[PDB]
């Protein structure tokens, strides 16, 4: 059982590295897209 | 006259004068001023010869004048780069003129031979072979890689024939690569060259000339062509000479590095003897983002006892300048597990611009970077690599990476193109992946569209290997002096397209036993048992076996058996050298150029012995001129889509897969469903606008003034307009291209299509399909212009003329499943939409909806499958037929649900 | 789903398509509703009749 | 051996067109009218007469097609006998010993 | 229709072992970073 | 000398001889 | 005919 | 929905089924064999080269 | 296909 | 003869037509697209006399990351300074500081080196006297006072960093200690010792080969957390692959009882490479 | 038979069981925390264009 719940663990590491690894990218797009959004302009109508 | 613009291009890429060494026309560039200065025909030319002098002679006017600023100055510095890409096409046309009719009168090099069997008489006497006892200056700065290749001087170019190594163990096919990489090698040295000669910043020692060779492929010779550097002061090997000076300086320091793994690694201390020559390299190595010493003189890949000249970088003495030869190792290699691949190479554009981690340069190159790079972007992913080939390990793993969740998602939603053999092929290489990693794509890819595309293009590759190990074969026997070569050339065409494609047992076993088994060991994937030729048989697998293997027929290949009111193509299979094509008619005369020409010298002075192949060409513009990469950083911050908003970027997050990255692209940014027609119907179901995605930009700031006060066209539109024109002009200029010219106008005329612009639209696509070749799907193309144009600017009935026309040719060549058909089936029940028949709009549009689940994403839904299902349920909603109006519309609600790359504003 | 709508669809091309009723509680515990939702109603080694 | 396509054609089933003999006559001899415009002597003797074999008429004059008129030509004794019977040949044979 | 009372805002938990099964050292590890949070320092190890 | 193919001498090569997954191709080679 | 590969494939 | 792996636990599961679907592709002429094999559960068995 | 016969 | 231009005027109409930027562009649109290249192309581009003085020698300072620690077969650098004898900085960059770098281990110097500098004309006479292991570290001057080293060491050893100010008077407080060390594991020099590589146990009782790690240049690398792939063909099972966490790596295999007459062998691999050794072929210990 | 996997020992068997449970939480405490970071930015509204207010 302990064999058995050991190879479990090498997959379950690399699974939540490929997790992390997602996770990664999108933090690095997010922070990089989030200073070039154009601000609105809004005007008064009289 | 309005076309001029596009026009004025494209005729000057049909009369490109062909020109001998001492021939000069002109008054604009090399021509206006070293004209008359060096003369001399071919008997007394040889040496020197122009051709190095005048491709030089304009590097230094475009380096010179660029250093000038004004804005005189610098219009005058766009005539200069396009009159050094016109000079560089002086070389083409001539490099496409000796090597032709060099497989002509000298068949695989030694003349003897059936063909002038009779001092060698014609225009093969003019050809001077050099052996290491015949000419040894020449043999030895130009010497072969391999043994068995033949090195040719003619006016003065360097025609080295390509025939493997028997004693070695190198395949010719396996050769054909290694000179692939090493002309890499230089298209990668070249634009970096220029750059560094371009900006300030860093009798000079190394000057860095312009690495100049052109891989020239006529029926399988792979002919590499080059200038002649000045020989008569016999070049000064830099390397010898840097290195013996540092050996009289740090005689210690020299041999601590020999031991180390080479003398050669000594010269990263080569400012003790120039500051000048040492912060050159540094820039080089820098640019190419590569370890040390940027060119690989002391540590080589291949091994050892396989004779294979390394990288020499000789200085001459006439003009005094040192040209980079034999870069067949400068790209750092990929390592599958520790075995290490020295045919296979990685591109530029993964190299220097997505893994921002430099890169060693063989394997056996001693790695040395200390800890600096500790976390960047792919922070090294993990492990922490010690030595070269951990490091390759992790570029190959990046790689691989890259076209499992960069490359396929990209494609997958439209964007690119991956349609149809040429383009298939450049948006792999574009994008930063080697064409061999294809094996890969397959088995992600999920619609039916875009794998078979894929598993067309690997089969059209299989069939170019067998063809060329069959001509192994046929160059292992002597049998060229036997049989007359180019009959037995166009023999193995027909047999070889008759075993591939056809409806007997004799093609079903070939596939089974010869062609599949190809595929795996190429690509690595095992199809056999699954590719049975009725999946693939339809002509388009005709159409990329016709491109990729330089073999051209006419168009009695293409007949039809209509019935009324259609055409319903069909091909003949019978194959005889009589359907291989003669260059005579207006169409493939712009394939083989200057068939006029080539006729008259190897023919009377020396029908069926031209007929079939064509030169494929692969010259090395620099891709780091004004022109290039004004267009390309244009085509990056100005994309097609960003998406409707970043709430989306997450969502695709939540339940589903990455992110995709998709680079700065100049040209196949191309076909519908990106900026045509179905852009708009795309625009209306995401939710986002079709022209110039966020907004309409007409001005340069946000003025409450004016938008109060209000209480000829897009900057976007004008911009990329005016660079791709002038893009256009300078790769016509460099001629030798055929296929991507074509691709570089009908990307253009589809932008003019986007911004209105339907009359310069319709001129730009006519003359695709009346001048242009047939070789990929470039005639589908330019009649698909014409549909979409119409469709702006009413012209109904010229719609149906235009649809009936590309519905069997697109039945023919795409299968009964098409990308193609259910775009345009689309466009039809939209125009029926628009024009409010109401009816008529059902039929296309169930046609889109019974394709769109299986062509593109099988795992559920599409915007084209969304915009179909809400055609059918707002014309059925009319036509009160409201019962049917309301499986059809709720069926797109149940299907769009569960179901990512659809933002909220689809369900 | 469009899942199991496109891997039916290129399956079943060129053959006779049938409506047929299966008893749920007849039907073995492995094809249970959540699964049917996942894979398609698997098929055993020994054939399952309609 | 001149013939040798034909012979290996024999051995396969064919398909039957579904049409009558004005339907038939319709659709070889619209083919044949664009192969012809499209050109070439590759397809003459491969489909532009071939193909001619096809009369316009069911009735015949029995002095024609009499069974003594094969005598004249036997390109059509082979050519009604080996399947094709009055309703492509661009395979080459090896002509070695 | 319902008001907005403090027992309708939605709460959210997590996943997380046992603390009394768990080994003292992956102990320390789950505790050091839920102090961690209230001292406002759980930005990515990388950057 | 091929002969007779001996039985103990037989070897089996491969990295999921001893490991495995579930649902997914496992190859080893002998 | 299909047969008559097979076969020819085991003679010359 | 048996505890962990399904290891040292025989139902009747594991005596009647037990079938990993396995296969063996030998070339024309080489000395190796490609043997592939995959199995439906989780589990610890012997196999029996 | 007289006029491809004397062409 | 008297052609030229009136034969170069009337053949840029007809094979050589060349369409300039002025001709495919519009005067309006031409000024827009030159504009445009502003942004878009090549972003990087008698009075008297007064003194001179010297780097002294003792207030130069050698600060630098390289002279504490070394990384393995890569750059080890530090920056040295040269200062003028009242403590001012010479902005200027005209001084050579040789560095000698000295592994610490008649019993070898140099032989050869001496007799190339018996003279060493004496204005600038050589005063280190040259080692079995001195490795010059780089003398890249900067134009600005400061000079940066790069100096490569392979061995074990307490190595002692010497500075030379005109390759004749020690700087600073050299020599200076850089404990330089076994680097990164690779495959290859791996070594395998014990009875594994040699006659196994009968009856199944266990075997051993216990193997030591090195880097890529000789020497044994004792830090652990290193994979070892271990593979185990034949009639062999692998035990256990314990890290012992010095260097040493501590693999079984047992030979069943009843199959001791088959074919065993042992890979132990790092990633990709084998070892020294590898494919191991032990041999029945007792007889029969 | 006794199997391989049967006389090993029970020390560094169930030690490396421990270590790589201890990496296990390891990658689900920084799973929990890259998205802490993804819920924050979708949540406190820093994705979305501000206001300026022109007269």
């Amino acid at each position: 059982q302990s064999q058995s719940d050991l190879l479990e663990a090498q997959k379950m590491v690399e699974e939540q590295r490929l997790e992390i690894q997602r996770l990664y990218k999108v933090i690095e797009s997010l922070n990089r897209e989030k200073s070039l959004v154009p601000p609105v302009v809004l005007a008064p109508a009289n | 006259r309005a076309t001029h613009w596009w026009r004025a291009a494209l005729e000057s890429f049909f009369s490109m004068s062909l020109l001998s060494s001492y021939e000069l026309v002109g008054t604009k560039g090399a021509a206006g001023v070293l004209r008359g200065e060096l003369p001399g025909p071919n008997s007394v030319s040889l040496l020197s010869s122009n051709w190095h002098d005048r491709l030089q002679w304009s590097f230094r006017q475009v380096v010179e004048e660029a250093r000038r600023l004004g804005i005189v100055a610098r219009e005058k510095w766009a005539d200069k780069e396009l009159l050094l890409c016109k000079e560089i096409g002086y070389f083409t046309a001539a490099a496409r003129a000796a090597a032709v009719v060099l497989s002509h009168t000298h068949p695989a090099g030694d003349f003897d031979a059936a063909s002038n069997q009779e001092a060698k008489p014609g225009v093969a006497g003019c050809f001077v072979e050099v052996k290491p006892d015949n000419l040894p200056a020449v043999w030895r700065v130009y010497r072969p890689k391999f043994e068995d290749d033949k090195v040719f001087v003619f006016d003065s170019l360097v025609l080295t024939v390509v025939h493997g190594s028997r004693r070695h163990g190198v395949s010719t096919r396996s050769a054909r690569k290694v000179y692939a990489n090493d002309y890499k090698g230089r298209q990668a040295a070249a634009s970096v060259i220029y750059q560094m000669n371009l900006t300030a910043d860093l009798f000079g020692r190394t000057d860095y000339a312009l690495p100049v060779c052109t891989l020239v492929d006529y029926a399988g010779q792979r002919i590499m062509v080059e200038p002649l550097m000045p020989i008569e002061p016999e070049p000064v090997n830099v390397e010898k000479e840097l290195v013996e000076i540092l050996k009289k300086e740090m005689p210690f320091y020299v041999q601590q590095c020999k031991a180390r793994g080479s003398e050669y690694l000594a010269l990263d201390a080569v400012d003790k003897v120039d500051r000048k020559v040492d912060r050159k390299m540094r820039f080089i190595s820098k640019s190419l983002n590569i370890f040390g010493c940027p060119f690989p003189f002391g540590h080589s890949d291949f091994d050892s006892k396989c004779r294979i000249p390394r990288a020499h970088l000789w200085r001459s003495r006439v003009d005094q300048l040192c040209v980079l030869r034999n870069l067949q190792e400068l790209l750092p290699p990929a390592v599958i597990k520790g075995k290490v691949h020295p045919t296979h190479r990685m591109r530029e554009r993964f190299v220097q611009q997505i893994f921002d981690i430099p890169l060693p340069s063989t394997a056996a190159a001693p790695w040395t970077a200390p800890k600096a790079e500790n976390t960047i972007s792919k922070f090294l992913q993990t492990t922490r690599p010690g030595s070269g080939l951990e490091l390759l390990e992790v570029a190959h793993d990046a790689l691989v990476e890259c076209v499992q969740d960069d490359l396929v998602p990209t494609i997958e939603a439209l964007h690119v193109n991956f349609l149809d053999s040429s383009d298939v092929s450049h948006a792999l290489h574009e994008q930063g992946v080697n064409i061999k990693s294809l094996g890969l794509m397959y088995n992600r890819f999920a619609g039916a569209v875009f794998r078979d595309a894929s598993l067309r293009e690997m089969l059209a590759r299989a069939a170019k290997h067998l063809f060329l190990k069959q001509m192994e074969v046929l160059v292992r026997k002597k049998a060229y002096r036997k049989v007359l070569w180019v009959e037995l050339l166009q023999t193995t065409i027909v047999a070889l397209f008759n075993i591939v494609l056809g409806t007997t047992e004799e093609t079903r076993s070939f596939w089974q036993e010869q062609l599949l088994p190809e595929v795996a060991e190429i690509f690595g994937v095992d199809l056999v048992g699954t590719v049975t030729p009725r999946s693939v048989c339809h002509p388009s697998l005709f159409k990329a076996m016709e491109f990729h293997l330089g073999v051209k027929f006419e168009a009695t290949v293409f007949q039809k058996t209509q019935t009324g009111e259609n055409e319903s193509l069909f091909l003949q299979l019978p194959f005889t050298p009589a359907d291989l094509s003669h260059f005579t008619s207006i169409r493939d005369v712009a394939l083989f150029p200057h068939i006029d020409f080539i006729r008259n010298l190897v023919t009377n002075n020396t029908l069926r012995t031209f007929c079939g192949f064509f030169p494929q060409v692969k010259t090395v513009v620099p891709a780091s001129l004004g022109i290039i990469r004004t267009a390309q950083e244009q085509a990056e911050r100005f994309p097609v889509t960003r998406d409707i908003s970043l709430d989306v970027k997450i969502d695709q997050m939540k339940a589903g897969l990455t992110l995709t990255r998709r680079l700065p692209m100049v040209y196949g940014t191309a076909g519908m469903a990106s900026h045509g027609l179905n852009g708009a119907i795309r625009a209306s179901v995401l939710g986002v606008a079709y022209p110039c995605h966020p907004h309409c930009v007409m001005s340069l700031k946000r003025s409450p003034t004016l938008t109060t006060e209000a209480a000829e066209r897009c900057l976007i539109f004008e911009g990329f307009r005016i660079s791709l024109a002038l893009f256009l002009t300078l790769h016509t200029m460099v001629a030798s291209d055929i296929v991507k010219i074509g691709k570089i106008v009908t990307q253009l005329a589809y932008v003019l299509l986007q911004h209105g612009d339907t009359r310069q639209a319709i001129a730009a696509a006519e003359y695709i399909h009346t001048r242009l070749p047939d070789i990929g799907f470039l005639h589908g193309d330019a009649k698909l212009l014409q549909l979409q144009c119409r469709a702006k600017t009413s012209k109904l009935h010229s719609m149906v003329q235009m649809y009936k026309e590309l519905v069997p040719d697109f039945l023919f060549f795409e299968g009964p499943l098409s990308l193609r058909l259910m775009l345009m089936e689309l466009l039809i029940a939209a125009v029926a939409f628009q024009h409010k028949q109401y009816a008529a709009a059902i039929p296309p549009g169930l046609k889109v909806y019974h394709a769109s689940a299986l062509t593109v994403n099988p795992n559920g839904c599409h915007w084209t499958g969304v915009a179909a299902l809400r055609l059918i349920g707002k014309s059925l909603m009319e036509l009160r037929r409201f019962s049917e109006a309301i499986m059809v519309l709720e069926d797109a609600v149940r299907g769009g649900r569960k179901d990512p790359s659809l933002p909220f504003f689809v369900t | 789903t469009p899942h199991l709508v496109s891997a039916f669809e290129r399956r079943t091309q060129g053959r006779l398509l049938t409506y047929s009723f299966v008893d749920t509680a007849s039907l073995d515990e492995d094809n249970s509703l959540q699964d049917i939702a996942r894979r398609g109603l698997k098929i055993p080694m020994t054939g399952m009749r309609f | 051996f001149v013939h040798a396509r034909d012979f290996e054609l024999a051995i396969r089933h064919q398909q039957v067109s579904q049409q009558s003999h004005e339907g038939r006559v319709c659709t070889e001899l619209l083919q044949v009218v664009k192969t012809a415009e499209t050109g070439n002597a590759s397809h003459l003797a491969g489909l532009q007469r071939l193909s001619r074999g096809a009369v316009i008429s069911t009735y015949l004059d029995p002095l024609v097609h009499s069974p003594i008129v094969n005598m004249y030509a036997p390109d059509e004794v082979l050519m009604n006998f080996l399947l094709g019977h009055t309703p492509e040949t661009g395979e080459p044979s090896i002509a070695g010993p | 229709p319902i008001a907005s009372a403090v027992e309708y805002i939605p709460t959210s938990a997590e996943a997380a072992t046992d603390p009394n099964a768990l080994p003292p050292q992956t102990r320390e590890i789950v505790a050091r970073a839920r102090e961690a949070e209230e001292r406002g320092e759980n930005l990515p190890t990388l950057m | 000398g091929a002969g007779p193919v001996d039985a103990q001498m037989c070897v089996a090569e491969g990295a999921n001889l001893t490991v495995g997954h579930v649902g997914e191709w496992n190859m080893f080679e002998v | 005919d299909s047969a008559l590969r097979r076969r020819d494939y085991v003679a010359v | 929905l048996i505890g962990g792996g399904r290891v040292g636990v025989i139902t009747k599961t594991e005596l009647t089924s037990l079938t990993p679907e396995w296969a063996v592709e030998k070339t024309e002429g080489d000395c190796v064999y490609r043997v592939k094999y995959r199995h439906t559960r989780p589990g610890f068995v012997l196999m029996h080269v | 296909v007289d006029g491809i016969e004397r062409g | 003869e008297a052609q030229r231009d009136r034969e170069a005027e009337l053949e840029n109409l007809s094979r050589a037509k060349f369409p300039l930027v002025s001709d495919v562009f519009s005067p309006e649109d031409k000024a827009a697209y030159l504009g445009m290249l502003n942004a878009y192309g090549n972003p990087g581009g008698r009075p008297a006399q007064d003194l001179n003085t010297e780097a002294a020698a003792s207030l130069c300072r050698v600060f630098g990351p390289g002279l504490e620690h070394a990384e393995a077969g890569r750059l080890a650098t530090f920056t040295i300074q040269a200062v003028n004898s009242d403590g001012t900085f010479m902005r200027s960059g005209d001084a050579s500081f040789t560095v000698y770098v000295d592994p610490v281990k008649e019993e070898d110097y140099d032989s050869d080196a001496e007799r190339l500098n018996q003279y060493r004309p004496p204005a600038s006479r050589a005063t280190h006297r040259r080692r079995k292991d001195t490795l010059d570290g780089y003398v890249y001057n900067h134009g600005d006072g400061t000079y940066t080293v790069h100096y490569y060491c392979t061995r074990a050893a307490r190595h002692s960093i010497y500075v030379y100010l005109n390759d004749q008077i020690l700087v600073g407080d050299s020599p200076y200690r850089v404990n330089v060390t076994p680097g990164s594991t690779d495959g290859e020099n791996c070594e395998a010792y014990g009875d594994g590589t040699t006659f196994f146990a009968l009856g199944g009782d266990f075997s051993e080969i216990v193997i030591q790690a090195k880097d890529a240049h000789g020497n044994k690398v004792k830090t652990g957390g290193d994979k070892f792939t271990v593979a185990a063909s034949g009639a062999a099972k692998i035990v256990e692959i314990t890290d012992m966490k010095d260097g040493t790596y501590w693999v079984k295999y047992y030979i069943p009882p009843g199959a001791e007459r088959h074919f065993v062998e042992i890979s132990i691999s790092y990633h990709g490479r084998p070892i020294k050794g590898s494919p191991f072929r032990p041999r029945p210990g007792g007889p029969l | 038979q006794e199997l391989r996997v049967s006389r090993m020992s029970l020390m560094q068997s169930q030690s490396d069981l421990l270590e790589a449970q201890k990496m296990v939480e390891e990658q689900r405490l920084e799973i929990q925390r890259l998205y802490k970071v993804i819920e924050s930015l979708n949540r406190e509204k820093s994705l979305v264009p501000p206001v300026v207010l022109a007269p």
